[PDB]
């Protein structure tokens, strides 16, 4: 009952750059623990200050916006009607060389650690294109970048199959050898079963935890 | 009478308080009203499937369907979780089990969903394969439709799209997802059963537009629509997939299917970095046991391209193959003794399948360490079959073990043009055509009916012609 009060209360007090700007940021983690799937009848109306973080940002290092990538975290699969408006902002993180590294490095992680709970496979072309044109452009993101896309590979059913001669010519350019990927591959281009492939990732989500 | 006649078996769903006797035990009051419900419902079933009743019961004036379409807008608990089972009923869909969570609910209800009728022991792959493959008439009149579409249609004229729509988003968490399961399995059997007509004013759902993503109504009532077309939007997808084999025999034969359809229509460099820096990941030379290799990156190896042991000859490849050869001889006691129920049961048997088809593409040098993998076999039937002199008791070991999954190591072998030729050298064929006539086996013949491949001639055909004409009558049967 005195959800809505609060919300109202922390839209005044939000400034963009001001002191009071992480004890706000604490106290979403908090709340989305305690609603615990109803918080998405409130996340809408703090989303509008959340998306003006990532471009309107004068801390050093974008610390801001990386104390608020581990938050979207915690939301899991409470965003659904949203993540249409709320992941273009996160794919513009990492696309950005003038952008620092450590901000870079939490735009990777928190994609590949948000789909353990959400489906990316409407959100393909969205997220990808960024991908490809990272591996080549910073030679120390592809560690990381290639667990982002591994990650996302595996929701993708033989869908991705056709995306193999957009992504080998990075690999056979640079050399990049990684093992998870490796796998994925294997099993799209020569059969492995029937069952597996084009899968709901929801489903299989689902079967793996029970 | 017109309408207090046939209209009384409608009462119990209708009245929210129903006394059928003036005069019963109060003790069983509450067991009563269960015991009303079974009745009515199976009456209502009953009524619905007769043209002396579908008539009388939606007649154009005041009809007993807009009465119980009416009543299950009411916001009644015990109504609706009753209603709800008696729709299924008339339209002869699957029941989802009793969940809070659409996930669950969905698939429960998936078409390629297990059945007991499937197992070894009932019919293997003829029972299964009807349910999964689409029979093959597509101008045959199919009379169940022509039912149905009109059924639907009587239902949809009264409103029943309009009354689900209130359930979904104004009811118990259990009771929406049945509903929305309800929904989407009439939007899928209305969009190819009924005709262009009926189709304008189908897939419109006037009311629901109604409750959409708008501030001005109440904000938990906002999303809960919202979230039932989200979860309505995954229903497409298991209906895009369709059924999906569920065991790896009839698996094989779909896969050779295509392919055989295929090839008539007329990848990496894979330097020594790739293997070198791949086969010390696998963990099969450092610690030589299983249940510790990774078995991801096994498959990988095989199933690679451009290696296939003859491209790159290497001694540690050859380490490699004859160390996995160790764990798939039947000989050796280390595969064939693992549980039916094994955790990976499943990766397990097709790296096998995967293993003896890597063997064969090196027909010149990977025929030294296939030679050894199929004598043993061979010499393994010779003791679960009887036909060496040996106890012929190994039945209930072959079930519940994994020693059965040795058909598809055989069967993939004949699918290629070598892999035939092979078998004469090993002599598997004699042994296959020897065991046609056995009255006591029923469960092996069954296996190597449903394993061989047949597209090609020779000694394939030759053991089915056998196994259907000269051997038990309900071994034949299932041939």
């Amino acid at each position: 009952p005195y959800m809505d009060e609060i919300v109202t209360l922390m839209r005044e007090f939000w400034v963009m750059n001001t002191s009071i700007q992480s004890t706000i940021i604490l106290l979403i983690e908090q709340i989305v623990v305690a609603l615990g799937g109803e918080f998405k009848l409130y996340l809408p109306q703090l989303i509008p200050h959340m998306l003006r973080v990532f471009m309107h940002d004068n801390s050093p290092g974008r610390i801001v916006s990386i104390k608020l990538l581990a938050a979207i975290q915690l939301f899991g699969a409470n965003l659904d009607d949203y993540l249409h408006l709320l992941l273009p902002p996160i794919v513009k993180l990492f696309d950005a060389p003038e952008a620092p590294l450590p901000s870079r490095k939490a735009a990777l992680e928190t994609v590949d650690r948000l789909t353990e709970s959400l489906d990316f496979t409407d959100y393909a072309s969205r997220i990808i294109h960024p991908i490809v044109r990272t591996l080549d452009q910073s030679p120390e993101l592809r560690s990381t970048a290639m667990d982002t896309l591994s990650s996302l590979v595996f929701q993708l059913g033989k869908k991705y199959q056709i995306f193999i001669p957009m992504v080998n010519k990075v690999l056979v350019r640079h050399r990049i050898n990684h093992q998870r990927y490796d796998v994925l591959i294997c099993r799209i281009v020569k059969g492995y079963t029937l069952a597996d492939e084009e899968e709901d990732p929801l489903i299989y989500q689902h079967r793996m935890l029970r | 009478r017109a309408d207090v006649e046939l209209e009384r078996i409608l009462a119990p769903y209708t009245d929210f308080h129903y006394r059928h006797s003036p005069d019963t035990a109060e003790g069983q009051l509450k067991e009563d009203r269960e015991a009303r419900f079974l009745a009515s419902k199976m009456g209502i079933i009953a009524t619905f499937r007769s043209w002396a009743g579908i008539i009388n019961l939606c007649k154009p004036g005041n009809s007993g369907i807009q009465s119980l379409i009416g009543v299950l807008c009411i916001p009644n608990m015990e109504i609706r979780r009753g209603l709800l089972e008696v729709l299924y009923d008339i339209f002869r869909l699957p029941l989802p089990v009793v969940t809070e969570e659409f996930i669950e609910a969905l698939l429960s209800v998936d078409p390629g969903r297990f059945q007991d009728s499937w197992r070894l022991s009932d019919g293997f792959v003829a029972a299964e394969a009807k349910t999964i493959l689409p029979h093959r008439a597509r101008s045959r009149p199919d009379l169940m439709d022509n039912y149905l579409a009109l059924i639907l249609s009587a239902f949809i004229r009264n409103g029943l799209l309009e009354g689900l729509v209130e359930v979904i988003t104004n009811s118990d968490d259990h009771i929406s997802v049945r509903a929305t399961i309800l929904l989407g399995e009439l939007l899928h059997m209305a969009n190819t059963i009924l005709p262009h007509s009926h189709s304008h004013h189908l897939h419109c759902l006037p009311t629901l537009m109604n409750m959409a993503a708008s501030f001005d109504i109440p904000k938990e009532k906002r999303l809960r629509a919202s979230a039932a077309l989200n979860c309505l939007k995954r229903f497409h997808e298991m209906k895009k997939r369709g059924p999906k084999p569920y065991s790896l025999h009839l698996d094989h034969i779909i896969q050779k299917a295509i392919a055989t359809h295929q090839k008539r229509d007329q990848i990496l460099k894979d330097t020594e970095e790739a293997l070198l820096i791949n086969l010390r990941d696998s963990q099969v030379l450092q610690h030589k046991e299983n249940l510790e290799w990774n078995w991801n990156l096994i498959g990988t190896i095989l199933k690679w391209p451009n290696v296939n042991l003859r491209n790159y000859k290497d001694e540690q490849l050859h380490r490699f193959v004859r160390r996995l050869l160790y764990f798939y001889k039947p000989s050796s006691k280390l595969y064939a003794n693992l549980d039916l129920d094994f955790a990976k049961a499943k990766q397990l048997t097709v790296v096998g399948c995967q293993f003896t088809e890597f063997l064969l593409e090196s027909e010149e040098d990977g025929q030294g360490y296939l030679e050894d993998l199929v004598k043993d076999i061979v010499q393994w039937l010779n003791a679960s079959s009887g036909m060496k002199p040996e106890r012929s008791l190994q039945n209930n070991g072959l079930l519940t073990t994994l020693s059965q999954h040795y058909f598809l190591f055989i069967g993939t072998l004949s699918c290629h043009p070598h892999g035939v030729k092979m078998l004469e050298k090993c002599s598997v064929f004699q042994c296959l055509l020897n065991l046609c006539s056995l009255k006591n086996q029923d469960h092996l013949l069954k296996l190597t009916v449903s394993s061989l491949d047949y597209s090609r001639d020779g000694l394939a055909r030759v053991i089915l012609s056998k196994i259907l004409t000269a051997a038990t009558d309900a071994c034949r049967l299932y041939a």
